[PDB]
């Protein structure tokens, strides 16, 4: 079958690729590369501030695809250190064209009661944002 | 893709079904949306049941969706079932314009006739039926045949008169009963799908009113489903009768045409699960429960258990069959799986568990293998240790947290092998870790400086253990070994390396003192030592 | 006229808005002057601020007992019950239960404005419709992308059961007045809706004059670096 | 309990397919039982029949009676005055007419229904807002493209004022859970209002895959 | 030759993969016997060890002085410093401490094999580009599918300056030959960089064939009007 | 300062430029300030050139002494065989010719930037994996597409002995900083390499943005009223 190589829900894409067989050569091997990605067309310039306008844009690098953020062990005959796997991983929140299931997204909106502001937080995911 | 189920389902015409559907074990899949939709021909999948509030009017008061996230599935419950149901189904969460879905060819048959008048016997394949055929008391002595009827004619397979079948000889006898009963009572001992049509019993030479029909149909168990996460564990409970449970039993996986043993009771194992593979003692019952752990891809499929004289697949004995399905996307934390040790150093492996239970009994034992699939506990949270040891062995039971820690120092290459992760839980994270030994490379970062300890009674002694800049931040501990634990003892600390002082001195202070470290909760490397006073 | 107890369930903008749960034990249906004690089980210190009697124009009082600093009762759905003593109505009893049972959240849908509205420039309707929840009571309210506005600004109607077969839900729809100018300018308008079953108790909608592939949609795509190196 | 005369307009129901309308009287407030008479003004060959009178919750009284046969004339802004005594309080009378000083239309407007629905492949909500008109009452009638639905099958709301200013202009609003299956067939679902402000006293509105179709949408794809 | 002080900071594999910060404290430029002493301020404990005297050319003696003051120590930023005094002349001090000014953690990019290579069955060779980086410093190692091996397969070259300006960076190119039949094997063969700026201390990439520069591509864009959730 | 004879190779750059040959024989660790003595066999023509002496750090000195020899010789394999003498030291021979027994051509390979670089649009880099080639001594340089291009503009990494087994095989990288704009108008970079197993002495290789681009790069988009998306 097809193997993946990176599937990162924050910008939905799905980079997979495998080796077949060179038709024109049993020797020789072939290396295709499937890529799916999802263009929204209701989400924003911003998932997290609804203020924001339409995006009609949608800028899609292959290095911020296969980043791997995520560290790592690594064993040299010695020690067990931790070892990160990009050097693009800065932590301001980078954009996320579409929203994961797994993460809770909330927005802040001011509300009254009995002359009273108070500033309650809103759910844009019904299915995630459960207290469990 | 990770929701399993039954990929084919049949029922009959007016008769209820409850299908299960799994899921992953996340908050989103407990609360999201269920479904329950049919595909037609253009594609579309119709949805007729949602955890949402929907019920579509051909299903109105005949099913109901119900969610457990406990078992963390959803039920779906059918009644009043008919032709017109069946067709491709699907079983998934969200929208059905998605992948999370499990296709399902839900073809449900009508009741097609029950030509013969007296007895029908519709039973599972390699197990014991009594096919019971009445007759004429005035028939009594004479004739007490069975035939089998066929497209093209009638065979004899069965007779008081030893005029059998070839195919029933041994697997089959007649049994004639006191009592003044005036029926006929036959045994199968072994059956098989092909057993399967119909039979003609009768009584007398001549021609007599008892030329009863049989309806013989011989099934096959319905394949228990087992949704199981990746690199988790699984338990085959294999329960049959006491017929069978001094016999061998096995468990082989379906291939795409027979069955692949794995293992049996005659200590043949695959060397595909050497390692995370056993099985446990034989219960007055016949009862077994083989354990496998580290569970991947390649571990999906079909599995099948049985028993026999040789303890392999033979057709026509009783079978016990589920289907396991791995979810990809499991909750276990990716562990190492092989831990590399030195000859003289120490190890340090972390047991891991659920938070829930963790108020319970937690062991630890080593994979023996070739003998017969054992596990004999060397220590845990009530077991002692064993006299091999002597110290270079025990348990941290970290309140709570998830996991706890073992410790095994004088290491050396007879040590190299298997070693589970067993509890007395349900939880089912039992983890296999390949222990992995070398020879003596380099010298230890942890050495005590007084080897050859020889105190005095009732004087002060020191012992000091040496301090790496290694672990400068890290936490150290010193502790006395016994055959339970490793108890703790206030020492006092250098900013490099690690006092101990006993300003008494008794003679209960022998035994073997530990000298490790601690990185906020975990362990690491350790060392023993032994300790004795003279008069 | 005869006597009559019943637990008023707290006001759900008391519930969510807030906190507090001021449930009510009102005894209605009297024909003879007041003169009641009341009494509750889970006395956690806060008294019952007794309220005085109303006495309708039918003729008849009405009298009412406030529990407050009861939601992490409602919220863990510990029942309560109420015990009210009068001479004419001596044994009464009134039993209170959160629905936990069959509930389901409410499911919103912020629709555009129609067609003909879009023409005439003067004024547009906007409609939020919240569908699929057990619990009747919901609450809603409009936003001008971050300014609450006033009630008296749009319009809520009265939650109704929907038709159908299954399990039981309502429905309501509540609809806003806005100007073309506004429309048009680019100015968020959105719904949010307040219930129990959901996660956090809100979720909110938003729209403008791009309610969603309105016709005109100018997208673009750049699938850089796709022979690159994906590590 | 004090008498009270409340008169009442007939309903929209009188100009369906029914023949004849009905005025109806009622007095509520009575602690005495029936035996007054309900006369009117205008009883032109009109039997001014009576009805049971029922009870109230402390045991106020409600007498009622009706007027049939008074369909063409209150559709002529025929004025009706209603007149009963009892000794409770004496003689009671009323007057009442068809309103029509300040009489506007209403202004129906069929919506789409959501796409977020639409992934679901269940039922799809249609609306049919309606606004503009002065008097509340109003009809509200469903079609399977010239089929009539049932009552229960869909769904209205009450009629509720506007939040402007200006004059007084109430709305309604209905929906209905259309099968996404006929939805997709291309079934047009119609939606039928009723007002005496209207020519022919019903207008109609229909939408089913009518709508500036998406396929102008411009996607510029670049694999640089 | 002329005496002279010199601090040498301990190295990077005897800090990072080690946690004891050698600090070494030489004394060079010596053409007379040996015979000074070396003296510390931050004693902490540790006795300072003062290593023999080496003979340079022309009968130039060196010696040297090591502090083991632990990672730790020479991580919180603490300035250290040695006293000396010696026979041929006077005295003589220095002062050495950590730097963090224009630090910067460097850009690995690993570059794979040349299609000059694919075309044959011969080694592959495979490029670990170290980039934009001011501690000179810096450790490379590699993993063939988590095993290290030995250092006597790599060739690692001397960091240099870069030759733009700005601030002052650093570039080393790792290189390693690997069998081109392991290549389509398909076994990875990452590479690892240690660095003081990284956090973690220490960086990875790894590249199977897959990872590489395809043929034949395959993209599919689709077009989702419903909700913005990429499962 | 022990004196020691000492024989120079000329630079390969001068070799490889249009010159016959410059061998410098050198006496290092020379005590005392006097003049010498360099005789050797005579090439063609030019005799003998004393250079100018200098002093070492700790006093030592050294003489030299060019031979402006032969091209000829040198492709030959034929030795200029040095001799010195002076006072204070002895006389001392040495030789040294052409490497004319085991010499492998350079196997140059010209790689592409990383997909990360070419997205950030600042500067790229390029390296010029040279490989196989027993003498380390090699001249490289690079052009911009046809100008040349100056040394302080890009690095040369000194040559290392490769792993391997059997000949002295050796290997260098030169990395090279390019702004992305030249890219985006499809410039070109070269790599000058010039060896002495090398015909025309000379050899080199282009970067035109191509450089192999994958065949039949697929595409599709996918705009259904159903997503129908896979999981
Ligand atoms: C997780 O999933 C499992 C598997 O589906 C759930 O187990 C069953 O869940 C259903 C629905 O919640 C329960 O239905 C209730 O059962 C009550 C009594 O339990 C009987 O259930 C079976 C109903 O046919 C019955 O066959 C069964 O007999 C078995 O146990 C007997 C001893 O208890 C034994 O003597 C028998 O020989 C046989 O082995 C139980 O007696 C019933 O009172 C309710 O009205 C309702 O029908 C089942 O009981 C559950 N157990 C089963 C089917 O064995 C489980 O509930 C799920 N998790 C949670 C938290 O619910
Ligand atoms: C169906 O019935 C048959 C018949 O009983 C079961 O197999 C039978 O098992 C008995 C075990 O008691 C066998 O008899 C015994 O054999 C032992 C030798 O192992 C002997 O020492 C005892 O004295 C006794 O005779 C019997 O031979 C055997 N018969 C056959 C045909 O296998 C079978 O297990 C039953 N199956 C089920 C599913 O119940
Ligand atoms: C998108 O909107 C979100 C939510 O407003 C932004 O996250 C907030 O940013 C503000 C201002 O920097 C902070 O005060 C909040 O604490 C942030 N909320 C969080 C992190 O939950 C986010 O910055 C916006 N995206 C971008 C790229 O600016
Ligand atoms: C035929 O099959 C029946 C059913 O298996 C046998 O009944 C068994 O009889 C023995 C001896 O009495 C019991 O110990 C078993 O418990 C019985 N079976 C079960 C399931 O309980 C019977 O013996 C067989 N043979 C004949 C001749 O009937
Ligand atoms: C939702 O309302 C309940 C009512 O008591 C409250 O307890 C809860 O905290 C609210 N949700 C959140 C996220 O605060
Ligand atoms: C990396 O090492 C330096 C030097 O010891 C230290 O300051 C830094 O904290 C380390 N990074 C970590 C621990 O993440
Ligand atoms: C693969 O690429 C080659 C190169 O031109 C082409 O001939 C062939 O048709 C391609 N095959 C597929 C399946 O894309
Ligand atoms: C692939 O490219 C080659 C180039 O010659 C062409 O002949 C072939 O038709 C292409 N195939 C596809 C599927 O694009």
């Amino acid at each position: 079958e097809a193997t993946i190589l990176a599937d990162n829900k924050c910008m939905c894409t799905r980079v997979t690729s495998r080796i077949i067989p060179s038709t024109e050569d049993p020797n020789e091997d072939i290396v295709e590369r499937n890529i799916r990605i999802v263009v929204p067309l209701n989400n924003r310039e911003n998932i997290s501030d609804p203020t924001s306008p339409l995006r009609r844009n949608f800028v899609y690098h292959l290095s911020d695809v296969c980043k791997k953020c995520d560290p790592v062990e690594v064993e040299l005959e010695d020690q067990v250190v931790t070892a990160t796997q990009s050097n693009i991983c800065n932590e301001v929140p980078e954009t996320c064209y579409m929203y994961d299931r797994n993460k809770c997204y909330t927005t802040m909106v001011p509300l009254r009661y009995h002359g009273e502001t108070k500033m309650v937080q809103a759910a844009l995911t019904p299915d995630s944002c459960y207290p469990d | 893709s990770p929701i399993f189920g039954p990929q084919e389902v049949s029922s009959i015409e007016g008769d209820s079904v409850s299908i299960t559907c799994y899921y992953p074990d996340t908050s989103v899949n407990r609360h999201t949306r269920k479904y329950w939709c049919r595909q037609g021909a253009s594609g579309m999948c119709t949805t007729l049941i949602s955890s949402n509030g929907y019920l579509s009017k051909e299903y109105s008061g005949r099913a109901n969706l119900i969610n457990f996230p406990e078992n963390n599935t959803f039920v779906i419950n059918i009644e009043q079932l008919t032709q017109d149901d069946t067709g491709s189904y699907k079983c998934g969460l969200g929208t059905s314009n998605r992948g999370l879905s499990f296709d399902v060819s839900l073809e449900v048959s009508q009741v097609p006739e029950l030509p013969s008048d007296t007895h029908v016997y519709t039973k599972d394949i390699g197990r014991n039926v009594t096919i019971e055929c009445p007759f004429k008391r005035e028939n009594a002595p004479s004739k007490k045949s069975l035939c089998k009827k066929t497209n093209q004619s009638c065979e004899l397979v069965i007779d008081s008169t030893e005029k059998v079948n070839p195919s029933y000889i041994g697997r089959a006898k007649l049994f004639m009963k006191g009592t003044d009963l005036t029926v006929f009572y036959v045994n199968i001992s072994h059956l098989t799908h092909n057993d399967a049509g119909l039979y003609i019993c009768q009584a007398g030479e001549g021609p007599s009113a008892d030329k009863k029909n049989v309806d013989l149909q011989v099934l096959a168990p319905e394949p228990e489903l087992l949704y199981k996460d990746l690199r988790s564990s699984v338990t085959f409970e294999c329960d049959l009768g006491r017929e069978v449970a001094n016999e061998a039993k096995y468990l082989c996986r379906m291939n795409k045409e027979t069955c692949d043993v794995i293992i049996n009771t005659l200590g043949k194992r695959d060397p595909d699960f050497e390692g995370r593979i056993l099985i446990t003692p034989k219960d007055d019952n016949g009862r077994f429960s083989v354990l496998i752990t580290g569970l991947r891809k390649e571990d999906a499929g079909h599995y099948q258990c049985g028993a026999h004289s040789s303890g392999l697949p033979q057709e026509g004995w009783p079978i016990q069959t589920w289907q396991l399905f791995v979810n990809e996307e499991s909750t276990i934390p990716n562990r190492r799986s092989v831990v590399k040790g030195v000859t003289g150093g120490s190890v340090a492996i972390a047991c891991p568990y659920n938070p829930k239970e963790s108020s319970s009994l937690k062991y630890w034992c080593r994979w023996e293998g070739d003998g017969n699939g054992h596990c004999p506990v060397l220590v845990g949270t009530q077991a002692q240790v064993q006299e091999e040891y002597e110290g270079r062995l025990a348990l941290f039971d970290q309140p709570g947290n998830g996991t706890y820690t073992v410790i095994l120092n004088q290491l050396t290459t007879e040590d190299a092998g298997f070693y589970w992760c067993l509890t007395n839980g349900d939880s089912r994270w039992r983890t296999t870790i390949e222990l992995q030994v070398a020879e003596a490379t380099r010298e230890p970062n942890l050495e005590v400086t007084p080897q050859n300890a020889t105190a005095v009674l009732g004087e002060t002694f020191t012992v000091s253990c040496h301090y790496p800049c290694k672990f400068y931040s890290q936490e150290k501990y010193w502790c006395k070994w016994s055959n339970k634990g490793c108890h703790i003892l206030p020492s006092h600390d250098e900013g490099q390396l690690v006092s101990m002082t006993l300003n008494p001195v008794s003679k209960e202070d022998e035994g073997w003192y530990w000298c490790g470290v601690k990185q906020g909760q975990t362990y690491g490397e350790t060392t023993a030592i032994y300790i004795a006073v003279e008069e | 006229c005869q006597p009559s107890l019943s637990l008023q369930r707290p006001a759900l903008e008391d519930l969510l808005l807030g906190s507090d749960a001021s449930i009510t034990c009102t005894l209605n249906g009297l024909r003879n002057p007041e003169g009641a004690v009341f009494t509750w089980e889970p006395s956690t210190g806060k008294d019952a601020v007794q309220k005085k009697a109303v006495q309708n124009s039918c003729g008849c009082y009405s009298v009412s007992s406030v529990l407050p600093g009861c939601a992490e009762r409602w919220n863990s759905g510990a029942s309560f019950k109420c015990t009210v003593t009068h001479p004419e109505s001596g044994t009464l009893t009134g039993t209170i239960a959160k629905v936990t049972v069959n509930t389901f959240p409410p499911q919103v849908h912020l629709l555009p404005p129609p067609s003909e509205e879009l023409a005439l420039n003067e004024l547009l309707s906007l409609t939020c419709l919240v569908r699929a929840f057990n619990p009747k009571e919901v609450l809603v309210r409009w936003l001008h992308g971050n300014e609450e506005l006033s009630p008296e600004s749009y319009l809520v109607f009265e939650p109704l059961k929907e038709p159908g077969e299954g399990a039981t839900t309502y429905l309501v729809t509540s609809v806003l007045r806005v100007s073309a100018e506004t429309w048009k300018q680019g100015d968020q308008y959105s719904c949010m809706v307040g219930h129990e079953a959901l996660p956090m108790n809100f979720t909110q909608k938003t729209i403008d004059r791009l309610s969603g592939k309105p016709t005109n949609v100018s997208v673009s795509v750049i699938m850089s670096e796709g022979d690159g190196i994906c590590y």
